[PDB]
């Protein structure tokens, strides 16, 4: 399992309109790559053989001889290495599905790193310059304890928040990812590929369509589809958009749920139904960050498919950070079609839960449409309005007509004729 | 999830209820039981290929903002374990004028 | 059962009463309930005194509307597995002017019953391997005919799926299929060459000829001598390697273990390194045909039409690269017989091919690989029946092949027998014209239209996918045949627990009758509700109507769980309108998800994707409205326990009163919209308060009503209009005219059917296109006497057969355990 | 393939073969005992037990099997080379690729 | 969807109050405010039943206000409790009494 | 007033809580003598000033 945290490599994203975008066919950002765990994989800047060795990125525990040699002579028994049988053998050895198969295994692993890293919205220069030039006490503090760094005596100490990670893979997918023990002050704990990683490192941020680094987002490397429709039991904030054309089709949280809009409506320029403040208007606190809220990461995005989103500030000025375009939502990588086999149509190859809540400034940035084109998304934070987002028709999300000529309730023709 | 409606959005569990501990059994989640929600997927276009070699993409019907259904749409797989060392620039091969990527333990 | 008087159609079971679960254990459909009405074997056994070539239709007097009796009117037993690819045309043969109808699976490894390491599987490690870990010692600890080093390599990590002895029991399955024509004349039916080509009369005396590669039209002869794949232009590999030593580098874990229990000193047993190759590897490996001497309806020009079968047309297979393991004798160290290789000859054909075969090569060498399309058309014309029925019997002895032959066996039946579609006509029997679309044109016995063929053989589009079928992983049986794995499904058993169709010469009577309960089962299906044959095809996707696509959607097999087939809903509701209205439980086999097992039947493993059961006009025009309707009525009333009530037939006129209707006692009303002039049926009381289906409302099921909209339709002269009587967008037949069965030729004294006696009548357009309701409408003038038999005031003269329902219970010997012959009477404590 | 790829070294001796994550080509000395040894790395003897010599039908694929899982990842620059086309089929070539998990140190 | 024997008026042209002359800073009604709505026909001289009718494509905004998922806007008179609405609802918390609990509230 | 920073401008049906504790700390300030009646972000008003 921890091969597949780091040899299963996939490339950053796009930024585009609608779907289906890639990079050039000779480029630095085309094969500008990424790990499972939205951290880029450090790329060699030296010749072969390699002089400079850069810095390490998992922990691993090794094998010696002098251990080794006492346990194939029968002077040595240890409790994990109990022998057992060649049909008790992981199945995966020796079978051709392998690579099939480990390609999948690393998806499940990446939506549990991309609903860690889009609960706070840190957009990626504050996870890239966390270690470079930080003042704040809260940010040197989230990448402190994600990652590995904790040291005893000889041996991997799990990180806190990677033990999150693991429970969002648990409590997501009902299935818990393989172990080692590891006993750290004579207390035994398990530890995860989730705990065992090492800080530093470029994160996954998108590139333009034109190339230029558009590290705005919070980190992204897998589109929404691949979270969606393989999970269980899915957050509240990334959520897929319902169909279109139905009664109570796509709608918001405002105040009725305890959330607050901003309305810098001077530069004709509102931003959503998000969170009370509690002293994070504009600067955040010194050790404080974005609380984890889901009404309102939901209503974020729900602003960010409308189409010209602007992510400037409390007053409404620009932030540090490289923004996209347009609504131009970082979108997956095309490959080539085949016969009777479509492309992706409108933000449905996207990801669009990469709200950026915290500039590397330690300042609040806002989602903002115009006073003009947010009457619609405003009524329908209200419930007085549906909106028209696209979906994915897949095994329960039926084509809505467009009118809604609905009759009685109950309408079970076959279903209770079944387990219903 | 897919939502069918916005009452499934509603009735979805927050981020902290999704990540408390748990102490359950929970099975490892092989790629031997992934491939099947890959595989065995609603489409009506859908040619339905038993090998691998096909067996790849995300398919699926896609319906629009505006009310049109998207017969066999894909999205792509995206986790590789292969480098390309030699590029298809300008339809012929060309070598790569980038490094190779490399970590480390 | 068909209706003495109106009082048990009034009395008859509903529809939703006969769709419920049920809890009973019931008896497989052997096909012989069927067969002791429609011929002159009600009893027993009969090897060739029973003529079953004139013993192939439904045979009964019949009582038409104006009081009069026909004697001896027939209906044809409408399913056949042979396609003309030679069409008699003006009394004479000429090559079709038609695609090839061909099937194609969608085989992947599903979670089948779970498989555990066994006690010599524990016995290899705990002992010997283990014990080599302190001595310094490689020595061979040898199973039966391969290596220690073959065996150390295999007892490994298992796969936590378990094995389905399926796509290769399949195809066991299905060339016995094809390789049972060729047994005799008198026990094949001269209806199945009839079916599609209905001017050709097939004769007693030279039996058909199964040749392979030889068929005259759109390629089909895929290499006559230089043989290929059918699907996919390609030859293939097949290498006889002692060890896994030999297999190169690259494949090594598709290898397959022969297992030395397959060859014994029994048979040929160089036959059965070619039934296990042909099983584990592809189908079809050829296209085999079926030519038979025939002859025209008077009887002049005598020629040999081809026929290709249904069952060559299936692909199934992946498998294009064998490497066989052989035993080798007792015990022995590694190395034409290097290794003491039993044998591995080339077949008896002299396939003068790519790499030249002489005429039969004898080769067991190392690696020195065959083409595997040439190894298997030279082992064509030898895999007679019985040959394949020692091979189940010798496959019995080492895993269970009981119940999971019977699964792939009507598995087999659902889709290789397959019916041309019907034509619409006033009375009865219309058949279609010669080399036309229309007379090959032909559905599943799921109302379902086979797809034929785009281009020219050998095929590079690969079609949709039409059924979920499981399959065998070599890894796997490389260990439960070899005694290192064990399961339920995989308990050996005996040479007596092969199924009675194995073997035996009636396969090709007896599958043409197990597949009319399916379509029995999918007719009442489709014609509960009423969705005609437009809101079937384009449904999948509709925007309009939620309902509709919840229908198409949940009817197929698009779900999973964890890795394993989750059957689909819907399928449930045919597989219990089987059970309720046959008391007679069709095979499933087994899907676990984790602990829990459930039960998926070919009733639940339909894939979408292909157009439904229409209809044709006599003029050969599309008349998509009705529904999917396929066989005509009768054959889905008369051989049946408990139909439904809205499928019923109109009972004989007795005294003063025949038929009559449902009024508003029941619960409906009279529809009478804008115009004076036409007036509808008693249709329920939805059907005036929505003239357009709301968007998640479809036609509720009411057979009081549907019995009803079927009452008026046979008057004559209908029209399917509207609520407010205008048209549709869906094609109505030209004048009161109905589908009607295929005709066949007739024999001496023996009539045809007179008026919608060979019809179906139970296909009540309910639902349009649009999502408008459809309305039968009457003319306010011809509609008095409809609307007073409906108030029992009247009566309708309507025509019916003059049968009677005995519908016996099963009998459970089928001529496949007659242990009752003295010789095991007196060795019967030993067992 | 191993050690095939084209640009930027990554042939690390493609025919003098050394490490690709520093210059090296590393020692084995196959002893019976530990007084044949350079007596200076005793403390460093890898016993090789006879099951490791009992597992493999060669016998001496894996001792090579166990020099590699013992000593060092990666010994070579492994590369998987495999015949493609372009996008409507005209220009038949064979791309280099090298895996990810051949540059793990 | 036929036509009735009664004498319809030319559009959607409700019947409308009689106009008298304006004074000084005075205006007169502006859409459908001095109009007369109620005055729904459903039975036909012939004993025949009336339907009001729109076009499939103009009718989808009334249906889902029926099924609640809009709103729709009309004119009104702004007498004594009837406020004018602003074009962004950018609605507060609830209660919202000021000077109305001290008054009898 | 807690409710200043989570305003920035009126909801429709909100208007300025009554608080003396706020308006007499309001009135504290423009006694100084130098003061701007801005914004909640420090920009002008339509107001004449």
């Amino acid at each position: 399992e921890l091969n597949v945290a780091l040899s299963q490599v996939a490339p950053k994203m796009t930024t585009a309109a609608g779907g289906w975008a890639a990079q050039a066919a000779n480029s630095a950002q085309q094969s500008d790559v990424c790990y499972s765990s939205l951290l880029t994989v450090t790329r060699s800047a030296a010749n072969f053989p390699l002089a400079n060795q850069p810095a390490a990125d998992m922990r691993v525990y090794d094998t010696d001889p002098a251990t080794w040699n006492k346990v194939a002579l029968g002077l040595a028994t240890a409790a994990n290495l109990v022998p057992e049988q060649s049909m008790d053998v992981p199945f995966v050895v020796g079978d051709a599905r392998t690579s099939f198969w480990e390609r999948l295994q690393a998806i499940p692993m990446c939506i549990a790193w991309t609903m860690y890293y889009h609960s706070r919205g840190i957009t990626t220069l504050a996870w890239d310059n966390a270690y470079t030039d930080n003042t704040n006490k809260w940010l040197q503090k989230m990448v402190r304890n994600t990652f590995s760094t904790t040291q005893s005596v000889g041996t991997i100490i799990p990180a806190r928040y990677g033990k999150i990670v693991c429970n969002l893979y648990k409590n997501m997918f009902h299935r818990a990812p393989a172990y080692v023990a590891t006993s750290v002050g004579g207390k035994e704990l398990h530890i995860t590929h989730f705990e065992r990683w090492l800080p530093g490192g470029t994160y996954a941020n998108v590139y333009s369509g034109a190339g230029a680094v558009v590290n705005c987002f919070s980190p992204v490397l897998i589109p929404d589809i691949w979270c969606q429709y393989f999970t269980a039991k899915l957050p509240l904030f990334a959520g897929a958009f319902p169909p279109a054309q139905g009664q109570n089709s796509t709608k918001g949280f405002n105040s009725k749920q305890g959330l607050m809009i901003h309305r810098n409506q001077n530069n004709n320029l509102v931003a959503p139904y998000l969170e009370k403040f509690a002293d994070n208007s504009s600067y955040f606190p010194v050790g404080q960050g974005p609380e984890i809220n889901d009404m309102a990461t939901w209503n974020g995005r729900l602003w960010m498919t409308t189409g010209n989103v602007q992510y400037l500030d409390y007053s409404g000025a620009a932030i540090v950070e490289a923004v996209p375009p347009a609504g131009e939502l970082p979108v997956g990588k095309q490959i080539p079609l085949l016969a009777g086999e479509n492309a992706p149509i409108e933000l449905t190859n996207a990801a669009t839960t990469c709200v950026p809540r915290y500039s590397n400034d330690g300042r609040r940035i806002f989602t903002y449409l115009t006073t003009a084109q947010s009457v619609i998304p405003v009524q329908a934070c209200n419930r007085a309005a549906n909106l028209a987002r696209s979906c994915w028709l897949l095994s329960n999300v039926y084509a809505e007509p467009a009118l809604q000529a609905l009759g009685d309730e109950v309408e079970d023709a076959f279903d209770t004729l079944t387990n219903s | 999830p897919i939502s069918a409606d916005f009452s499934e959005v509603e009735n979805a569990p927050s981020f902290l209820s999704l990540a408390e501990n748990t102490d359950e059994v929970l099975k490892p989640y092989t790629g031997l039981e992934i491939q099947t929600i890959i595989t065995n997927i609603v489409g009506d276009a859908n040619p339905n290929q038993s090998r691998i070699f096909d067996q790849d993409r995300l398919r699926g019907n896609q319906y629009s903002a505006g009310g049109l259904v998207t017969q066999n749409a894909v999205s792509a797989i995206p986790f590789t374990n292969l480098i390309p060392r030699t590029i298809r620039v300008g339809n012929i091969l060309v070598n790569s004028a980038n490094r190779l990527q490399i970590t480390e333990t | 059962p068909i209706s003495a008087d109106f009082s048990e159609v009034e009395n008859a079971p509903s529809f939703l009463s006969l769709a419920e679960n049920t809890d009973e254990v019931l008896k497989p459909y052997t096909g012989l309930e069927i067969q002791t009405i429609i011929t002159n074997i009600v009893g027993d056994a009969n090897p060739n005194q029973s003529r079953i070539f004139d013993q192939d239709r439904l045979r009964g007097n019949q009582y038409s509307a104006g009081g009069l009796v026909t004697q001896n009117a027939v209906s044809a037993i409408p399913f056949t597995n042979l396609i003309p690819r030679t069409i008699r045309v003006g009394n004479i043969l000429v090559n079709s002017a038609n695609r090839l109808q061909i099937t194609e699976t969608n085989v992947s490894e599903y979670y089948s019953n779970p498989i555990i390491a066994t006690k010599l599987s524990e016995m290899i490690s705990d002992q010997v391997k283990n014990n080599q870990f302190s001595t310094w010692r490689r020595d061979n600890t040898s199973l039966q005919g391969f290596n220690a080093f073959d065996i150390a390599t295999i007892n490994t990590a298992i796969l936590p799926n378990g094995l389905s002895l399926e796509s290769m029991l399949l195809k066991l399955s299905l060339l016995h299929s094809i390789k049972a024509m060729n047994v005799d004349a008198a026990s094949i039916n001269r209806s199945q060459y009839q079916v599609i080509d209905h001017n050709t009369v097939p004769t007693i005396g030279a039996p058909a000829v199964v040749g392979v590669n030889n068929s005259p039209v759109f390629g089909e002869d895929c290499g006559g001598n230089n043989p290929v794949y059918p699907f996919g232009g390609g030859t293939g590999a097949i290498a006889f390697h002692v060890t896994l030593q030999t297999v190169p580098d690259e494949r090594k874990s598709y290898a397959i273990f022969v297992p030395p229990a397959i060859l014994q000193a029994t048979s040929d047993a160089n036959e059965a390194l070619a039934l296990f190759a042909l099983s584990m590897s592809e189908w079809p490996h050829a296209l085999y045909t079926v030519t038979k001497q025939t002859t025209d309806l008077a009887g002049a020009n005598a020629g040999q039409q081809v026929f290709i079968p249904t069952q060559s047309t299936i692909h199934i297979g992946g498998r294009r690269v064998l490497d066989l393991i052989i035993p080798r004798r007792e015990i022995a160290p590694n190395p034409v017989r290097p290794q003491a290789g039993p044998d591995a000859t080339a077949g008896a054909i002299p396939l003068a091919a790519g790499q030249l075969f002489n005429m039969n090569f004898i080769g067991a060498p190392a690696f020195e690989e065959w083409p595997l399309t040439s190894y298997l058309y030279s082992w064509a014309g030898r895999f007679d029946i019985t040959t394949i029925r020692q091979y189940m019997g010798r496959l019995a002895t080492m895993v269970g092949v009981k119940d999971a032959y019977w699964a792939a066996h009507e598995l087999n039946v659902a889709l290789s027998q397959v019916a041309p579609k019907m034509t619409t006509a006033a009375g009865g029997w219309a058949a279609q014209a010669a080399n036309s679309a229309q007379q090959s044109d032909v559905c599943y016995s799921s109302l379902l239209t086979v797809t034929r063929s785009a281009a020219n053989f050998p095929l590079a589009n690969q079609p949709a996918a039409d059924m979920r079928v499981y399959d065998t992983d070599p890894a796997t049986w490389n260990k439960v045949a070899l005694g290192l794995a064990t399961a339920a499904n995989l308990v050996p058993e005996q040479s007596m627990d092969v199924p009675f169709v194995v073997g035996d010469a009636r396969t090709s009577f007896w599958e043409r009758l197990q597949a009319i309960p399916m379509c029995i089962a999918w007719t009442m299906y489709y014609h509960s509700r009423g969705i005609t044959t437009l809101a079937w095809d384009n449904a999948y996707t509709d925007n309009t109507n939620k309902w509709l696509q919840k229908m198409v959607r949940n009817t197929f097999s698009t779900t999973q769980s964890v890795g394993t087939i989750i059957p689909a809903r819907y399928g449930k509701i045919v597989c219990n309108l089987y059970k309720n209205m046959f008391h007679r439980a069709p095979a499933y086999v087994a899907t676990s998800v984790g602990g829990k097992e459930l039960h998926i039947t070919h009733f639940e493993r339909w894939l979408p994707g292909g157009t439904y059961a229409n209809v044709y006009s006599g003029a050969g025009a599309v008349v998509n409205c009705f529904s999917p309707v396929l066989i005509p009525d009768i054959w889905c009333q008369y051989f049946t326990a408990k139909l439904p009530l809205f499928a019923g037939a109109f009972p004989p006129a007795q005294g003063q009163n025949s038929t009559k209707g449902f009024n508003s006692k029941q619960g409906l009303m009279i529809h009478r919209n804008q115009n004076n002039n036409l007036v509808a049926p008693y249709l329920e009381k939805f059907a005036d308060n929505s003239s357009y289906f709301p968007v998640g409302q479809g036609p509720e099921i009411n057979d009081m009503a549907t019995w009803n909209g079927r009452l008026w339709m046979t008057t004559g002269n209908v029209q399917y209009l509207d609520y407010s009587g205008a048209a549709i967008v869906e094609a109505v037949p030209p004048a009161g005219e109905l589908p009607v069965g295929k005709q066949i030729p007739l024999l001496a004294g023996e009539n045809a059917p007179i008026e919608l006696t060979n019809a179906a009548t139970t296909c009540v357009p309910r639902y349009s296109n649009d999502g408008r309701r459809i309305f039968t409408y009457l003319t306010t003038a011809q509609s008095v006497i409809p609307v007073q038999a409906c108030n029992r005031a009247a009566n309708l003269a309507r025509s019916c057969w003059l049968l009677s329902n005995v519908y016996a219970e099963p009998a459970l010997q089928a001529l496949g355990d007659e242990v009752e012959d003295a010789f095991d009477t007196l060795t019967n404590s030993s067992f | 393939g191993v050690n095939n790829s084209p640009v930027f070294g990554e042939d690390c001796g493609g025919n003098n073969p050394v490490y690709p994550f520093g210059g090296g080509t590393g020692a084995i000395a196959f002893h019976v005992t530990l007084q044949t040894v350079p007596d200076e790395r005793k403390s460093y003897a890898i016993f090789v037990p006879p099951a490791i010599l009992q597992a493999t039908s060669d016998a001496n694929e894996a001792l090579a099997l166990f020099a590699l899982s013992m000593s060092e990842w990666p010994h070579a620059l492994y590369t998987v080379t495999k015949q493609t086309t372009d996008l409507a089929g005209a220009n038949a070539g064979q791309q280099v690729f090298i895996p990810t998990q051949s540059t793990i140190h």
